[PDB]
């Protein structure tokens, strides 16, 4: 949520983008 | 079992193009090495008589020139590596305690609570699996009838794999050159799990996996020398036949190298 | 392996994979993950069967959970012949608290079906078939508890029906066993199947814990419903109980699918548990319920309370005079009111088929802890174990 | 004659025919003998052999055939190319101002470029209608379908933009009974709407809110280069659909979508199937 | 120089089909790893957040089952391998004597008259070459201005290779991940000579060569631990750029792996 | 470096929607609507100062505004100095590129000049990526360019040209990085095209041809406006991958590899080529 | 096992010449001339007893005679017991093989039977290599054979058939050795033949086809007597490599691999195939 709008949809895969 | 990983998790990241191209390539290096094919096949593109000229040599960066910085041998504090054993002899009984010594020292931490192995690994992914093959009736056994085992380096435990007899397993691993090899008590077989080698780093993972195999059998070499076992790393085997005999599924996993262990009279 | 991935705006699911395995004598597992549109479809056995089964289960579940549309809106006595409308009325009058007058005057959402025996075309209530909450929203007060019993997908209508019919048989058999505790026979736990991957599983389970193999086929029925049960007291095992079930004409075939399904459930849960995955990952209440049955007490409760019609334990998988008899004859003797819901779609130059076999004269679903037609042609309140009439069977 | 996929199921002396569009009680023994015969013959047959079969089973040729065509057991398809011409209907027709001229030498014959905003669009028989949209709204597809579904030998194909993707639908042919536009997208929306757990950040939310607000889905920030890329894909699919019959060409040439990732420029060719719930199946 | 081999002898046996197919394959594993490409490239197909589930695990031969033969850790007589060093620190001067100690112990016999190395090799062909890269001005040097050397394991001597400066050589070897790496005093680069790997055993030779690389860097790991050097085997480099910088001809020879050495504060 | 990503901002009646590659938002704020229209107007990169100015103008907090614009997929912040500071396109068909400089700014690609190959006194600054694209192939054209510019500090080259029914984009040729040149590429493809059933291209027929001055043209089908259009898009996206606004990250194992496209089928093939044994590019 | 190698022994006037693959000799001895004519008459293998008998008959010392016959390339001595003790050819075109049993003895190949696929009660002994060669391809034919004979102790199979303009000889399929079967092969070739620009064959179009009963025919050009002739020679030489008189040793890395031939170009391609992921042959 933000003061600018409401989020309808998200492409989760695109939004995500030695040993750990 | 405590540190178990399911290959289902791994395959979620597999590029099938990569897997196909790597296996296509890998299989070009497989051998059909059998006693029955001796007189109609060969291994060496170089004749026996010209080989010595190629053995134990140095290729120079400036061939024909001799200007070098020499280094003292006084810095060397190591023992010379034993010669690799040939025609092994199984007259002596060999205990499970000796096989156990090799396994924990070459591949496992001394601390059974720790997950840090005595060899490094790209991404800490450890795609290479160690299988134990018992080749002599003069070799002691943990579970009668079981001649193939899988070593779990983190649990420090053996997982039964196959109840093939000892003659069949020797035949698969020893290719057409078994008579020279003689009679080892046991072998380790190092195997790549293709998707585990490939899922994170893609093609470069294949390269990292084969190198890992070498770090592993090398620890075994050094450990063998120290506990008074002879050994010989071995490439003279029919890949698919070994796989078959050990009940490995070749679509997932393949033997890269065999390593033989035992005495020498 | 396989590893087919689709863009999220594709017709096709997010992923399909065949799982690598070290052991060539273990069964292939194949699975399709499609976000939370459905829960992951999967299948297990021989490699190609595994792959066909996961594709098939994916088409099946997507259809019933995500894709049904009703053919409109009718009362029970409008959509079908009278003695069937009555059978449905009596089922529904047990399942909710609404009156017979409320039930017979209510306009239900409809789906195409035909009578299993006469092939007579009719409609049945869409609320039984659709596994989403929208298709027949206005009907759910009559039938709040729906599931996938008798659901099936195939590329031949015959195969789809045969698949629906066998699952129907197995789930009717399972519920009757659950409620009464009666089985026909135990098959030797030490049976050798002759089929590599089946033997492998049995050996692994025998050495991890204990198995019991039971023929729970509806009495008098041809074919074999085979239920396999595992449990262990072993402390470092993450699976303390699992189970599998299948029905076929053939005892061997049923046993083999039974064993493979036990392993399928065993390994999925095992992977969930070692994966670290959370309860928020579980969206299906049958799965939640099965997962809360992962204790040895699930195994002993069934085993101690199982009564066997035959003395000795079956040493071989040889058929008998009953297996051979006609399944439609047997079923019709019990009830005329068995319907086949059916849908079909063109793929290339073929049709694929989605079927569900349904009877209000039988159990309409397998959750006897929800709202269920407890009184029907094969069970009546009182015949069986009473606590079990309000508890759901420990089966996923 | 193409023999479509169907099933017949028998029990007692009863028989039930199910086809892609129909479910029919078969009480005439003659027609059971005709359907059983066609069930085992795989695909394309000759008018002569069908007629031989009908005469054998004592069924009027004309009437028997009307039945088989009407219930979707057979269709009466061309051995010569299915579409003698093609037309492009678009909201960006100016992008195709030279297409008719140019594509000639590729052997692609487009008679007319047509603005979607034109009132009174006509279209000849045996014509393939290419509907291309930068501003996607499902009622635009609905409109074109309603106007032309009834034209003899008509077919449709639709291209549009979804985020980074350029999507070309399969060919929708009433005559051949191939899937339509809605068989894809309406089924896709059904699956989002009827998810076992709705992803509350689903792209269906955008699609459904654009209906509610009477707004089109724009292609995202197309420049000249993306239009050039699009143009070429269109030309090459039309080339694929040129000179094409069910004798020349397999149905999978029609029952296939092409999706192109405009960033990576990678293509994805996927099968398209019917949706039982779609109204294209009447 | 005494044990010199001319690659002209080797090429007389080369199958050009084999060489082309192996190089085509090998090059699929090369990386374009540079600071300037960080924000437009990636290495891992697995997200950072899902990686731990894949690190230091066991794949089972019978997944979901726990029946094993456990083995005593009382047999382990080894030390635990040190963690692989990261952000190295070059505050201390590091002598040539320390680099010399590593070289002779990891790769050479203690007997300078002997030709028997402390790691085995298919056909005794030893196709893998060791290069030394000096990366710190705080590293002592044998011949001022020379930062790349070739180690001759049988002569036990260094052959000058390149007078690239120390900053350029660090840049090539350290890929885009140099900031995490910190400042090592030196590296070894292990390189395959393709025709030498391939001429005798054909495709299977490629497999044997990569494994050899692993036996070699493993000896270095063990030797580093013993003389109190930290190290990290390293795959995050641009293959051709390293090659270029070291003045290797990529048609003949390629870097398989880099290994970093130094201190850690 | 604020990179402006692909999006639209649409209004009808009182409803306003933002749609990006990442997300979609129902915009309930006039100020942010104005910000978003202004950004939709600008091509490619924007000074973080302009962004702050535009935020303050609409009375929007700067970090809240920015966090919104980044996470919703409208913009992103990049930090790294790139390998080539600049691109030039050298071509026999420069008209085809006459709006490229202008348009491709919005894709974050800086092409400084379109150069006609006919021109003498062709100049290229240091650390410039030279894109040589030929419709009418001749190897002497490539030789000339390598000859003019191989010595330039930090230079690299890409070559694109047609062969049969394919459009070819070579791997990046970088003397500094040691990567294969044009001739390494075109020999790899002329080898594959021989109906040889053999990867190995070498025989006495080839040996004899190597005695002559290296020189050649390529057979390829005639181009229409549509093949040119397709080619323009792959050029842009390839330049974008290397030097522009990254939308989709490339794996390190393929980033510099060749890209080949069938113009019939439109299928791409990305493929790393080995050094050609008879080539000189390693010895320079 | 004395194997008689290819040679001729020619006489005109008083001059007699022996010519082999190894050597040529001006024969200055009547006895050895007789020996050599007798051997040229015999097919393939000869009892070392017959050889001694033939030597003693011409008054020639036995070890001197033998050393001559071996080193000049007339014969050789082989020691090893082979993997398959016997071969059978199963075919839809058995007429094409009606002299094969007789002729191929001279190449040291023991084929015990030519079997028409039409025949019921097809029997095969243990450790027999089954060559299945089909002009009219159907996968059910292969399935039937695997089904009849996979369980036979020590069995192996080769399949040969036509695809497009190629003649295909599969790798040796050996349950014992774990090698890929026919279906592993034909899937590898049907993958390569797709204009996919991709090695990976898998997609939803393929997934859907796998739902149907596995079943297929192969498109291939019509054969003339000449294609049949060519095919007959590759069959013979392939059998010879595996079970007959070895003339040229195979490398261990290719010995069991597939052999494909273009019938237009006559070029051979020898190639090891991987196990197909969707195949069952590993699980049996
Ligand atoms: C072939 C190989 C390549 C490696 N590449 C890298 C690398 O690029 N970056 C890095 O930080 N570590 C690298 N390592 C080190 C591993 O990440 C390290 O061995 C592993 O995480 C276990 O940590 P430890 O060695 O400290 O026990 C590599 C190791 C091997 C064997
Ligand atoms: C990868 C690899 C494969 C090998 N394969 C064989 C083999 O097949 N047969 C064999 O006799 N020795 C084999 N060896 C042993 C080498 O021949 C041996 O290491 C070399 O001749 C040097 O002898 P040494 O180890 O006794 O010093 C192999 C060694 C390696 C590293
Ligand atoms: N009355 C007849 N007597 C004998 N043979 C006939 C007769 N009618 C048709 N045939 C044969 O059957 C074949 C099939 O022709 P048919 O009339 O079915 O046209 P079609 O197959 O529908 O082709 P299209 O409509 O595409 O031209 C003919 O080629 C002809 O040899
Ligand atoms: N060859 C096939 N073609 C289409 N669908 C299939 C095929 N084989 C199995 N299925 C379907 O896959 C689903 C899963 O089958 P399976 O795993 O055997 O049994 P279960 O019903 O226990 O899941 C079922 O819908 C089944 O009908
Ligand atoms: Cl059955
Ligand atoms: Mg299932
Ligand atoms: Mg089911
Ligand atoms: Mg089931
Ligand atoms: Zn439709
Ligand atoms: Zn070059
Ligand atoms: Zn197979």
């Amino acid at each position: 949520a933000s003061e600018f709008g409401v989020v309808l949809s998200v492409d989760a895969l695109k939004l995500s983008r030695g040993s750990h | 079992s405590k540190h178990e990983l399911s290959l289902v998790e791994v395959t979620h990241y597999t590029d099938p193009e990569v897997l196909a191209i790597v296996k296509d390539f890998h299989v070009r290096g497989n051998f059909a090495s059998l006693p029955e094919f001796a007189e109609r096949t060969f291994v060496s593109a170089v004749p026996l008589a010209h080989l010595e000229k190629f053995e134990n040599k140095e290729v120079l960066f400036r061939p024909g020139f001799s200007s070098v910085i020499n280094i003292s041998s006084s810095h060397n504090f190591s023992r010379e590596r034993l010669p690799s054993g040939i025609n092994f002899c199984d007259k002596n009984k060999l205990s499970i305690r000796t096989i156990e010594k090799l396994l924990v020292n070459a591949f496992s931490s001394p601390d059974p609570g720790s997950v840090r192995r005595p060899y490094p690994s790209g991404g800490a992914l450890y795609p290479i699996e160690v299988f134990l093959c018992r080749l002599s009736e003069n070799t002691e056994n943990w579970q009668a009838g079981t001649n193939v085992y899988h070593y779990l380096p983190l649990s420090q435990a053996l997982e039964p794999v196959a109840t093939c007899n000892t003659q069949s397993l020797y035949r698969s691993l020893s290719g057409g050159d078994s008579e020279r090899l003689g009679k080892p008590h046991f072998a380790l077989v190092y195997c790549i799990i293709f998707e585990k080698a490939l899922f994170k780093y893609r093609y470069r993972g294949y390269r990292m996996a084969l190198m890992e195999t070498g770090s592993m059998y090398q620890n075994a070499v050094l450990v063998a020398d120290q506990i008074g076992l002879k050994n010989r790393v071995w490439a003279g085997y029919t890949d698919s036949y070994v796989a078959k005999t050990m009940n490995l599924d070749q679509r997932t996993v393949a033997p890269l190298i065999v390593q033989f262990f035992g005495d020498v009279n | 392996m396989i590893n087919v991935y689709s863009n999220l705006m594709s017709a096709w699911p997010a992923t399909m994979a065949m799982s690598p395995k070290l052991n060539r004598n273990m069964p292939t597992f194949s699975q399709i993950w499609d976000y939370e549109r459905i829960t992951p479809a999967s299948a297990a056995g021989e490699t190609l069967k595994s792959i066909q089964g996961a594709i098939g289960e994916y088409f099946e579940r997507r259809h019933f959970f995500n894709e049904i549309v009703t053919g409109g809106q009718k009362t029970l006595y409008e959509m079908m012949p009278p003695s069937a409308a009555k059978a449905f009325t009596e089922a529904f009058f047990q399942i909710s608290s609404l009156t017979r007058d409320e039930i017979i005057t209510h306009k239900f959402k409809t789906v195409r079906a035909f009578n299993l025996f006469s092939l007579e075309q009719q409609e049945i209530p869409a609320v039984i078939i659709a596994l989403d909450n929208i298709t027949a929203a206005d009907d759910l007060k009559f039938y709040p508890d729906r599931d996938t019993c008798g659901c099936s997908f195939h590329g031949s209508l015959n195969d789809a029906i045969e698949g629906s019919l066998c699952e129907f048989m197995e789930r009717q058999s399972l519920l009757l066993y659950w409620l009464q505790g009666k089985a026909n026979t135990e098959i030797s736990s030490e049976i050798v199947t002759g089929i590599n991957h089946i033997d492998e599983i049995l050996l692994a389970l025998r050495s991890e814990g204990d198995i019991r193999i039971f023929d729970i086929t509806l009495p008098g029925a041809p074919g074999h419903a085979v239920l396999t049960l595992y449990g262990t007291k072993n402390k470092i095992s993450r699976i303390k109980y699992s189970t599998g079930l299948s029905y076929a004409n053939s005892l061997k075939k049923a046993l083999c699918k039974s064993v493979v399904e036990l392993w399928q459930s065993y390994i999925c849960l095992h992977n969930f548990l070692i994966g670290g995955y959370t309860d928020d990952d579980i969206i299906d209440s049958y799965q939640r319920h099965f997962m809360s049955c992962n204790k040895y007490e699930s195994f002993t409760d069934l085993c101690e309370n199982t009564v066997l019609l035959s003395d000795d334990v079956k040493l071989t998988l040889e058929e008998n005079i009953t297996s051979d008899t006609n399944l439609l004859n047997y079923l019709q003797q019990i009830s005329d009111n068995i319907f086949v819901y059916y849908a079909r779609e063109r793929v290339s130059n073929s049709l694929v088929w989605y079927t569900k076999i349904v009877s209000p004269d039988f159990f309409l679903h397998m959750n006897n802890s929800g709202a269920i037609n407890i009184n029907n042609k094969i069970y009546h309140t009182g015949d069986g174990i009473k606590v079990r009439e309000s508890k759901m069977v420990p089966f996923p | 004659i193409n023999i479509l996929p169907f099933e017949i199921i028998s029990r007692n002396t009863k028989t039930l025919l199910i086809t892609y569009i129909s479910s029919v009680d078969i009480t005439h023994e003659g027609m059971k003998k005709v359907l059983e015969s066609l069930r085992s013959k795989q695909g394309i047959i000759s008018e002569y052999l069908l007629d031989k079969l009908l005469d054998e089973s004592l069924i009027d040729k004309d009437k028997g055939k009307e039945f088989l065509i009407t219930t979707g057991v057979i269709n009466k398809t061309k051995t010569s190319p299915l579409w003698v011409n093609s037309v492009i209907i678009s909201d960006v027709p100016h992008l195709f101002s030279n297409a008719r001229e140019q594509w000639k030498c590729d052997g692609v014959f487009v008679s007319h470029i047509i603005d979607i905003k034109d009132n009174n669009i006509n279209v000849s028989d045996s014509t393939l209608i290419w509907l291309h949209l930068e501003n996607y709204h499902s009622d635009i597809v609905k409109r074109i379908y309603s106007k032309f579904e009834s034209n003899p030998g008509v077919a449709f194909i639709q291209s549009y933009y979804l985020k980074e993707s350029f999507r070309i639908d399969g060919v929708y042919s009433p005559d051949l009974g191939t899937p339509c536009h809605f068989c894809h997208i309406e089924r896709w929306l059904s699956r989002e709407e009827k998810s076992f757990r709705r992803n509350e950040m689903s792209w269906a939310n955008l699609l459904q809110l654009l209906k509610k607000y009477q707004m089109t889905l724009p292609a995202l920030a197309l420049g000249e280069s993306e239009r050039g890329f699009s143009y070429h894909l269109i030309k090459r699919r039309l080339q694929e659909l040129t000179g094409t019959s069910l004798v020349k060409s397999h149905v999978d040439n029609f029952m296939s979508s092409v999706s192109a990732d405009l960033i990576t420029c990678i293509l994805c060719k996927e099968p398209v199937i019917h949706w039982q719930a779609c109204s294209c199946l009447e």
